[PDB]
RNA sequence: GAGUACGGUAGAGGGUGGUGGAAUUUCCUGUGUAGCGGUGAAAUGCGUAGAUAUAGGAAGGAACACCAGUGGCGAAGGCGACCACCUGGACUGAUACUGACACUGAGGUGCGAAAGCGUGGGGAGCAAACAGGAUUAGAUACCCUGGUAGUCCACGCCGUAAACGAUGUCGACUAGCCGUUGGGAUCGAUCUUAGUGGCGCAGCUAACGCGAUAAGUCGACCGCCUGGGGAGUACGGCCGCAAGGUUAAAACUCAAAUGAAUUGACGGGGGCCCGCACAAGCGGUGGAGCAUGUGGUUUAAUUCGAAGCAACGCGAAGA
């Protein structure tokens, strides 16, 4: 979210860092799952369709 | 023909799809110079691209630097591309990016979004 | 193709002068297999150029050729639902390529007695840029900026 | 078998109040000036009567990010902010107690998503109807800008859903392996219960597939089916304020309708690969005159045949 800047850091270390931050925090996931009202019979159906494929994903390891 | 000063600022990048807003303005948010890629002449697909995101920051930037402005506090707000584009944009301008800072709002439950899209 | 096996022949038969940019500018300027006639025009050119301009002309071609080489250029691309050209840098051979047909292309078309001084007018604008030739590549080159905002 | 008494465990189980933070919108005020918004691209719309952005303040309504899980609870429908009060059930351990007090259940009785109806409140966002702008041959649609009922609350009605595991309830048996939610024991390991998932031997099935959460082997009781349409419709009865719900035919008409799987074909499904198929280049046709073939028209006859690529300087390498 914000990112602190300090011992005359190269503008290259900067963006890479906020960048991070951005990615941890998960704005851009967040805001993009908002866009558009998706009912609740879509959301248990996405949520079935990702514990299936997480499931196969573990198992197909052995 | 009035004049005054001021130092060590902070500007708004307002980046959402369609367009980017860039303006300056001081601690107390008192606007100094905006501009708009829109305003930057593009009118369409291009106004969202990065490219007009850092050619609208340098602008601002360029019309801002006549009232000094050592110093700048950058705040980012929207999930539009060219969210760092401007950044680097106000950087070349020549000033003194002394923190960067996201403020895109983000509700807990609040009210519905609208529907779908069927396209 | 879809191999890309094809091989790349390599041609160099300048007679007298020894210089491969002359070759492969005959080999542009030939028209109808007819190798003499290019032979005589770009002769004949190249004669009046020198008798105008009291550098040597092998010199005069290739600082007008260096003049008109193009860096970018526009191409078109199919998105899926929109008409777009993006700015693609040049490949280094294929540069000298464009210069030549550019060139060519240009002297065809003045209307004075011969392609002599046609294309002895042109290597003399193209020098420094003053001709047509230039302007076009301007002009490409102007379509390029103009169109930055995809890149790439 | 069923139940009672006693300690604990977990839980979006239910009801009545109170309180939080993020965000949207609206209003007021400061700075500031020419765009904002939206799209595949646009336009409608909002702006110099000073908009969008930006800072501060205020009002109000609704939903409760992150935790969050093949996770939990509930007879089902369903139930996620936090706290207090009232309240049902289930798991878990030992002892004591009652001594068949059980299962199912036609009728009946209640609970029952959403939309809808009545009376009275409330109204931020969304959004049937509706208005305008696009797209189009048309577009009473998909897309865009707005927008009323409704969505929220209290009380009452309505009785329906792909109300689904398309699988009635209860009880007893039948190889195993890998998870996971509560709880116990014995020494991270082993065992044992009540759920919730993934495979799989027999067995079963038309096949798909099921397989201790049976669709296997068996018992007890209930509900329902008898070719496709007509038709879950008509008439009658009973409910409902209305919308309508429920019970429920016949004439007539057809020789089929249907389920699962197989081979091919196809797709504005997907993945690789090839070809002057594109791309990169050169040169042409379509504009002129003429030659030649064909179509049409005319003629007494313009002799027959060839007709998307795969007919048309073709049978005809000589009217
Ligand atoms: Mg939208
Ligand atoms: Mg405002
Ligand atoms: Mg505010
Ligand atoms: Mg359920
Ligand atoms: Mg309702
Ligand atoms: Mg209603
Ligand atoms: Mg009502
Ligand atoms: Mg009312
Ligand atoms: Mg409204
Ligand atoms: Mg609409
Ligand atoms: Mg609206
Ligand atoms: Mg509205
Ligand atoms: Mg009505
Ligand atoms: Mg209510
Ligand atoms: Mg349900
Ligand atoms: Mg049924
Ligand atoms: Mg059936
Ligand atoms: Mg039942
Ligand atoms: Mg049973
Ligand atoms: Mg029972
Ligand atoms: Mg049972
Ligand atoms: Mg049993
Ligand atoms: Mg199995
Ligand atoms: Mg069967
Ligand atoms: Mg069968
Ligand atoms: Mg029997
Ligand atoms: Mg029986
Ligand atoms: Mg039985
Ligand atoms: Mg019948
Ligand atoms: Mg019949
Ligand atoms: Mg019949
Ligand atoms: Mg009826
Ligand atoms: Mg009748
Ligand atoms: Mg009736
Ligand atoms: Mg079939
Ligand atoms: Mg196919
Ligand atoms: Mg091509
Ligand atoms: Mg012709
Ligand atoms: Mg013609
Ligand atoms: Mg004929
Ligand atoms: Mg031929």
């Amino acid at each position: 979210p914000a990112v602190k800047v300090k011992e005359n850091e190269p503008f290259d270390v900067a963006l890479r860092r906020f960048k991070r931050s951005c990615e941890k925090a998960g704005v851009l996931a967040e805001v993009r799952s908002r866009e558009f009202y998706e009912k609740p019979t879509a959301e248990r159906k996405r949520k079935a369709a990702a514990a299936v494929k997480r499931h196969a994903k573990k198992v197909q390891r052995e | 023909k009035v004049k005054k000063t001021v130092v060590d600022g902070i500007a708004h990048i307002h980046a959402s799809f369609n367009n980017t807003i860039v303006t300056i303005t001081d601690r107390q948010g008192n606007a100094l110079s905006w501009a708009t890629s829109g305003g930057s002449g593009f009118r369409g697909s291009r106004k969202s691209t990065p490219f007009a995101a850092q050619v609208a920051a340098e602008r601002a930037g360029q019309a801002a630097l006549e009232y000094g402005l050592k110093n700048l506090d950058v705040n980012v707000k929207g999930p539009g591309p060219g969210r760092e584009s401007a950044v680097r944009a106000l950087n070349a301008c020549g000033y003194k990016i002394a923190s960067i800072t996201d403020v895109t709002p983000i509700p807990h439950n609040g009210c519905r979004p609208p529907k779908k899209r069927r396209v | 193709p879809r191999r890309r096996v094809a091989a790349k022949r390599e041609v160099l038969a300048d007679p007298k002068y020894g210089s491969q940019i002359l070759a492969k500018f005959m080999n542009h300027v030939m028209e109808s297999g007819k190798k003499a006639v290019a032979e005589r025009i770009v002769y004949g050119a190249l004669d009046k150029v020198k008798e105008r301009g009291k550098a040597d002309p092998l010199e005069t071609f290739e600082k007008a050729l260096d003049a008109i080489a193009p860096l970018v250029e526009v191409k078109s691309r199919r998105v899926g639902g929109a008409t777009y050209q993006v700015p693609v840098e040049v490949r280094p051979s294929r540069r000298n390529a464009l210069a030549m047909r550019w060139l060519v292309d240009f002297a065809r078309k003045r209307g004075e007695k011969s392609m002599a001084l046609r294309l002895a007018g042109e290597l003399l604008d193209a020098a420094e840029g003053k001709g047509a030739a230039v302007k076009k590549r301007e002009d490409v080159h102007r379509m390029a900026e103009a169109n930055k905002a995809f890149s790439h």
